[PDB]
C-alpha cells in the first residue's frame, strides 16, 4: 500500500516514482541490518501488529512487507 | 627521553568479584558473574533475560560515580601512595566512560515529566539534577580527593574509550608531563535507555536459554549478541625510574598503544578484520617489540557474530600461521560487557595474568565454530609463562585500540 | 616533535553561518539565561536525507563546520592517505534531541516505543565516527566530554598526535545542540544560580549553540602542498586545580605560553568574576604585560565549544586578517576546577 512505500522510500532516501517495490532491499538500495529493524519499528508503530527479528529477518522486498503486514 | 611506563596499582568493582582479591578467584577458577533479571521482559518487554550486575521502580544511585570511587581507592591502597609520596603537579587523572551517569539523567527526564507522559515541569528540575548531565563526574570527583593537578581528562570514544584512557595517561608519563597517572573507566549502563537501546539495535543476546549465564558465549557457534554488565577498573600507571625510586610493586609494563578508525560503518564490524589487524601492528612498532614474542592475547570478545570473527581473522593476518598456539580469552564470558568499563577490567584481569603467569579460560564454550578456529582456552584455564600481551578493544564509530603489555 | 600550524577553520554560530560572519560581528560588539539557536541554517544542502534522518543536531553541526573547514584549507582530500588523518572532538550534553521522545515512549509503550538509532545518535563519540565514514580518515581519533574544557583538549591532544608523528593531519575541534527540551529547560534554571567551589561567582550570560572546527596539520606537509598557512600552534596547557590555593599556582603555567612576549593579546574565559583579579597577578608575578580582551558576552557559554571558537577567530586574526599581535594566547577552565590554555602564532 502507499503507506508502506512512501516509509521505503523516506527510510532508503529513493524517489518514491523511481522506487521498484519487486526489488531487493539489501543488494540494490544497500539497505543495512540497522534500516531494517528501523523499517519494522515503524511497521509496529503503523499497523499496530507485533514484530519480532525472526519476523521482519525474511522481508527480502518491499511486496515481502506487504505480504507480512496482510496476515 | 621517553620514559618506560608501568602498572603499581590495580582496583576493580566487577560482577564477578569486587575487590582484587576476589576478582581474581572467581575469574581463575571460571565462575560467571552474569545474573539473571526479571524487570526487562515484565514490565519494558525486552527479550534479553542476562545481566552483570555487581550487588520495577527508577532509582538514581549514582554507580557511575560510586564505582570510579571505590576502584580509585582500592588502586590507590594497592598502588602504596601516599600524599608524601604524590607530587600534585606531576600527577594526572583519565577515567573515560561511554554513557556517564545516563542512568541519573534517564530518571531526571521521567521525574519532571511524570512517567514521561507529559511535557517538562520546570519547577520539578532540583538543584542536583545537573550533576547527572556532568560526564566527567567520575574524573574530576578522585582528581578531587587524591589532588591531581595535572591534566584531567574523560575520553568518551564508546567502548574503546578504556585503553583510550590508558593510552593518554601512557603519553603523559613517557613524554616527561606526569610521574604517577591514575587511568581506566567506570560505566553503569544497567538502565531501561541503555539496555533498550542495544535490544532495539538487536546487538543483545535474545535466543531461548535454560542457563542464561551461557548466554554470553565468546568465539561459539550458539553466540547471538552481548550480555550487558556495569562495573569500573582502574590502572595506577607511573614511571619506571618514579616506581623503583619508592620501592614499589611492579604488575606489568604498558609498553605501546595504536588506535584507528574503520571506516566501514558505525556498529557493524567487517569479516576480515584489515583495520585491526593494522591497528595491532602500529601498537607492536610503538612499543619497539616484535610480534614472535607475542605469546598471549586478552581479546575484546563480546559474543556477538561479527566482532568475534572480526578478531579471529585479525589475529590470523598479524601473526599468520604461527596465530594457532596463541592463547585468546575474553573476560566478558564471565563478566558480559560494560561497554568502555570491560577495557579497564580485561585491563586489570590482564596485569594479574602476567604477574601469577597465570591464563583465565573462555567459559560456556559449547560447539565449536568453523570460521573461529584459534585456542581460545575454553572452560578450563591454566598457568601460561606471558612475555608479551596483547589487548585487543572495539567499540562504536568503527574504533580499534590494542595496547601492548609486558612482563619485568 | 613535528611543528603543528592551522591551514583551515570553520564554525556555525547563531552570530553568524561562516567564519567571516562570525569575526565581523564580534569585532562590531567589540567597539534568566536563554539557548540562542542559529538563524538561517538548514542541514539539506550539506548532509543527504539518508545519513540525517539517523543523527542527532549536534553531529550535523559538526560535519557542515568540518567541511567548511576543508574547503578553506584547500586540500585534496581524495589524495589524502586515509591512515595519516584522525578527527578530535569535543561534546559534553551528546545528542539528546534525537532520543527524548524514544527515552520517555519506553517506559509507556515499550521496546516498540525507541527505534534503533538510539545506540549512536546520543553518544558525544557519534561525530567522529560519522566524520570517518564521509571522508574515510583512519588514523588515531578520539572524543572528550570533560566539561566545558572538552573541545580545548581536543585541538592541544590533536597537535600532540601531529607532533609525535601518529597523523599529518587532524580534524580538531566541538559541537553543541542545546536547544532539545531536557538540556534546554536544566540550563535555563539550574546552571545561573551554581557558583565554582575553586573559581568562584558566575557573569550574567546567555548559552548558544554550533560548531567550530580547525585543520591541524603538519608544518612540512603543509609547506609541500603550498598551503596557506594561517597561524602556528606554539604551545598546549592542561592542568587542574582541586583548591584555591593551586589555582593561582597554576595561572603561572599559561603566563610560561607567552614566552616574555609583549606583543600579545590574552582572551580569557569570561564565566566566573573573579578571573581578571587573579590571572592578572599571575602574570604580574612572571612579569607579563599583554592586552585582555573577553569574548564571552558576545559569544556566550557555548561549552565545548567555548574556547574552540576562540580558537578559530584568534587563527583568522593572525592570518594577516589589537593592532598588530604576533601571538594570541587562549585561556579556559571548568566548573570542578580545570586550567586549559592554547597559544597560536602568526606566520
Ligand atoms: C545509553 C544509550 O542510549 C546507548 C548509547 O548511546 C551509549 C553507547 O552507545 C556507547 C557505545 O557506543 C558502546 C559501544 O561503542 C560498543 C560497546 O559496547
Amino acid at each position: 500500500e502507499v503507506k508502506i512505500k512512501t516509509i521505503l522510500s523516506l527510510f532508503l532516501n529513493i524517489n518514491i516514482d523511481d522506487f521498484n517495490m519487486d526489488a531487493n532491499l539489501a543488494d540494490a538500495y544497500d539497505m543495512d541490518s540497522t534500516e531494517l529493524a528501523d523499517l519494522a519499528k515503524e511497521i509496529e508503530k503503523e499497523f499496530g501488529i507485533s514484530v519480532t527479528k525472526s519476523q521482519f529477518s525474511h522481508w527480502e522486498t518491499g511486496r515481502a512487507v506487504l505480504d507480512f503486514v496482510s496476515s | 627521553q621517553p620514559r618506560r611506563v608501568v602498572v603499581t596499582g590495580l582496583g576493580v568493582v566487577a560482577p564477578t568479584g569486587v575487590g582484587v582479591n576476589e576478582f581474581w578467584n572467581n575469574i581463575h577458577n571460571g565462575k560467571s558473574g552474569v545474573s539473571k533479571y526479571e524487570w526487562g521482559r515484565e514490565r519494558f518487554g525486552f527479550k534479553s533475560g542476562a545481566i552483570g550486575q555487581v550487588y520495577f521502580v527508577l532509582k538514581s544511585e549514582r554507580k557511575y560515580l560510586q564505582f570510579a570511587l571505590d576502584a580509585a581507592e582500592m588502586a590507590m591502597q594497592d598502588a602504596n601512595l601516599r600524599p608524601s609520596d604524590i607530587d600534585g603537579r606531576r600527577f594526572g587523572v583519565a577515567i573515560a566512560t561511554a554513557i556517564a551517569d545516563a542512568a541519573g539523567m534517564e530518571e531526571c527526564l521521567l521525574r519532571i515529566t511524570k512517567g514521561g507522559k507529559e511535557n517538562i515541569h520546570p519547577d520539578l528540575i532540583k538543584s542536583e539534577d545537573y550533576d547527572s548531565f556532568d560526564f566527567s563526574s567520575a574524573a574530576t570527583s578522585v582528581a578531587k580527593k587524591y589532588g591531581a593537578s595535572m591534566s584531567v581528562s574523560n575520553i568518551s570514544t564508546g567502548c574503546a574509550a578504556g585503553l583510550d584512557a590508558l593510552g593518554i595517561a601512557m603519553e603523559h608519563i613517557r613524554y616527561g608531563r606526569a610521574d604517577i597517572m591514575l587511568a581506566g573507566a567506570s560505566e553503569a549502563p544497567l538502565c531501561p535507555l541503555s539496555i533498550g537501546s542495544f535490544e532495539a539495535l538487536g546487538a543483545l543476546s535474545s535466543r531461548e536459554l535454560e542457563n542464561q549465564q551461557a548466554a554470553t558465549c565468546p568465539f561459539s557457534l550458539e553466540r547471538d549478541g552481548f550480555v550487558i554488565a556495569e562495573g569500573c577498573g582502574i590502572l595506577i600507571l607511573e614511571s619506571y625510574e618514579h616506581a623503583k625510586q619508592r620501592g614499589a610493586h611492579i604488575y606489568a609494563e604498558l609498553a605501546g598503544y595504536a588506535s584507528v578508525n574503520n571506516a566501514y560503518h558505525m556498529t557493524d564490524l567487517p569479516a576480515d578484520g584489515m583495520a585491526m589487524a593494522r591497528c595491532i601492528d602500529m601498537a607492536l612498532k610503538d612499543a619497539q617489540i616484535s610480534p614472535s614474542t607475542v605469546n598471549y592475547i586478552s581479546a575484546h570478545g563480546s559474543s556477538t557474530a561479527q566482532n568475534d570473527i572480526n578478531e579471529s581473522n585479525a589475529i590470523k593476518f598479524v601473526l599468520g600461521e604461527s596465530a594457532f598456539g596463541i592463547p585468546i580469552n575474553s573476560l566478558k564470558s564471565m563478566t558480559g560487557h560494560a561497554l568502555a568499563a570491560a577495557n579497564a577490567i580485561e585491563s586489570v584481569a590482564l596485569c594479574l595474568e602476567i604477574e601469577k603467569q597465570y591464563v583465565h579460560p573462555t567459559i560456556n564454550y559449547q560447539t565449536p565454530d568453523p570460521d573461529c578456529d584459534l585456542d581460545y582456552i575454553p572452560n578450563q584455564g591454566c598457568s601460561y609463562p606471558i612475555k608479551t600481551a596483547l589487548k585487543l578493544s572495539s567499540g562504536f564509530s568503527g574504533i580499534h585500540s590494542v595496547i601492548v603489555m609486558r612482563a619485568v | 616533535r613535528k611543528r603543528v600550524v592551522v591551514t583551515g577553520v570553520g564554525a556555525i554560530h547563531p552570530d553568524g553561518n561562516d567564519v567571516t560572519a562570525i569575526k565581523s560581528k564580534v569585532i562590531q560588539k567589540l567597539l534568566s539565561s536563554i539557548i540562542r539557536t542559529l538563524s538561517d541554517f538548514d542541514g539539506a544542502k550539506y548532509i543527504n536525507n539518508r545519513l540525517r534522518r539517523k543523527i542527532d543536531e549536534f553531529s550535523v553541526y559538526g560535519i557542515v563546520a568540518v567541511e567548511m573547514a576543508l574547503k578553506a584549507s584547500r586540500l585534496d582530500v581524495d589524495k589524502l592517505d586515509p591512515n595519516r588523518v584522525g578527527i578530535y572532538v569535543g561534546n559534553c550534553f551528546g545528542g539528546w534531541q534525537h532520543i527524548e521522545d524514544e527515552v520517555k515512549a519506553l517506559h509507556i509503550e515499550g521496546i516498540k516505543g525507541m527505534g534503533p538509532y538510539v545506540a549512536t545518535a546520543w553518544f558525544p563519540a557519534a561525530l567522529q565516527g560519522q566524520l570517518s565514514l564521509l571522508y574515510g580518515f583512519s588514523a588515531q581519533s578520539k572524543t572528550f566530554s570533560t566539561s566545558d574544557v572538552a573541545g580545548m583538549q581536543a585541538i592541544g591532544y590533536a597537535a600532540e598526535a601531529i607532533s609525535n608523528g601518529v597523523a599529518e593531519v587532524m580534524l580538531c575541534g566541538a559541537s553543541e545542540h542545546l536547544s532539545s527540551p531536557l538540556v534546554k529547560n536544566l540550563l535555563e534554571k539550574t546552571s545561573s544560580q551554581k557558583h565554582s567551589e575553586v573559581f568562584g561567582e558566575k557573569q550574567p550570560g546567555d548559552f548558544s549553540e554550533g560548531a567550530a572546527f580547525l585543520v591541524l596539520e603538519e608544518r612540512q606537509h603543509a609547506l609541500e602542498r603550498g598551503a596557506s598557512i594561517l597561524c602556528e600552534l606554539t604551545g598546549f596547557v592542561d592542568y587542574f586545580a582541586p583548591d584555591k590555593n593551586t589555582r593561582n599556582n597554576t595561572l603561572e603555567y599559561t603566563a610560561e605560553l607567552f614566552n616574555h612576549n609583549e606583543n600579545a593579546v590574552f582572551i580569557m574565559d569570561g564565566i566566573y568574576d573573579d578571573e581578571k583579579e587573579i590571572t592578572s597577578k599571575a602574570f604580574s608575578n612572571k612579569e607579563i604585560k599583554t592586552s585582555f580582551i573577553n569574548l564571552r558576552p558576545y559569544l556566550d557559554n557555548q561549552f565545548s565549544v567555548s574556547g574552540v571558537i576562540d580558537s578559530v577567530l584568534a587563527s583568522s586574526f593572525l592570518s594577516e586578517s589589537f593592532s598588530n599581535t604576533n601571538q594570541i594566547i587562549i585561556q579556559r577552565f571548568s566548573n570542578q576546577g580545570h586550567v586549559c590554555a592554547l597559544s597560536f602564532s602568526a606566520i
